[PDB]
């Protein structure tokens, strides 16, 4: 058995990176991002169920890493895109801690136990990645109307401190983008869209009409304003 | 002796390891089917079984 548990360490953590493994094979049947993970049966019935409940967190970086890239192929400007560079540099963070242990695989001791430790806070940072992931598939806002989405995400995701502190930051770096083509628009009139990130559209005619397509981060007062 | 070292290690982690004393509302302390070993195979899977409780919980 401890042989066992510590190759079924080691494909796990294949599958905790995004390739698929020897002995956990990973088949998408649904279009949503989260593709499926099955486990083949073991020598002990045991650990293959203790194995199938830390599949759920590939599940989750399957899910938010797939939207980033999908968001920056099929190129836009938009606040969106800008969303999920906020999502790329936390995946440094992510794949770092994965290589740390390693090097403590090649002193190989490692457990199903140490290991699902820092899997627990790490399924944390990648259910709430896929949860935000999962309604922007069911959503397809953008510009202000995704503004107003992460504004709505800082009310919500309060009393659980640091999943505050990525939807803040998310909020925070989805508002930069915005507000900068604000303030490019306040100090010539400036008014431009490469998939019409800001509201207000140009028109004698006096027609800027804000939109009810998109509203900032605040209500429609300031949008008037 | 080192297999009922790794054998709690499987129920620390999660859901039973090398036997299945699965019966979560029925508990047995684990399955270990055997009598000619020692009586004290029967207590130490007592301690084993106030943590897999308080871990699926």
């Amino acid at each position: 058995l401890p042989s066992q548990e510590t190759c079924l360490v080691e494909d796990l953590l294949y599958i905790l990176i995004g390739v698929d493994g020897r002995y956990i094979s990973v088949q998408p049947l649904v279009g949503r991002q989260s593709r499926s993970f099955s486990v083949e049966q073991n020598l002990d019935s045991s650990v293959k169920e203790l194995v199938n409940r830390i599949l759920p967190v590939a599940t989750n970086y399957s899910t938010v890493t797939r939207f980033v890239e999908e968001n920056s192929s099929f190129e836009y400007g938009q606040v969106n895109h800008a969303l999920g560079a906020a999502m790329r540099t936390l995946g440094k963070e992510y794949m770092i801690l994965i290589s740390q242990l390693e090097h403590l695989q090649r002193q190989g001791l490692l457990s199903l136990q140490k290991l699902w430790f820092y899997i627990q806070p790490t399924l944390r940072t990648m259910e709430v990645l896929a949860s935000i992931a999962t309604s922007l598939n069911k959503g397809e806002c953008f510009g202000g109307a995704t503004l107003s989405l992460l504004h709505d995400r800082t009310f919500g995701y309060t009393g659980d401190s640091q999943a505050q502190e990525l939807c803040l930051y998310l909020t925070k770096a989805a508002s930069a983008p915005y507000f900068d083509i604000l303030e490019r628009w306040i100090y010539r009139g400036i008014i431009n869209d490469p998939y019409s990130e800001f509201m207000v559209e140009e028109h004698w005619d006096q027609r800027y009409t804000i939109v009810q397509q998109q509203i900032p981060s605040f209500l429609q007062k300031v949008a008037d304003k | 002796e080192t297999s009922l070292v790794r054998d709690l290690l499987y129920v620390f982690q999660g859901i039973d390891g090398k036997f299945v004393k699965m019966c979560n509302s029925e508990n047995c302390y684990k399955v270990d089917g055997k009598v000619a070993v020692s009586k004290s195979l029967k207590d130490i899977t007592s301690k084993l079984s106030e943590l897999g409780w308080l871990h699926n919980k």
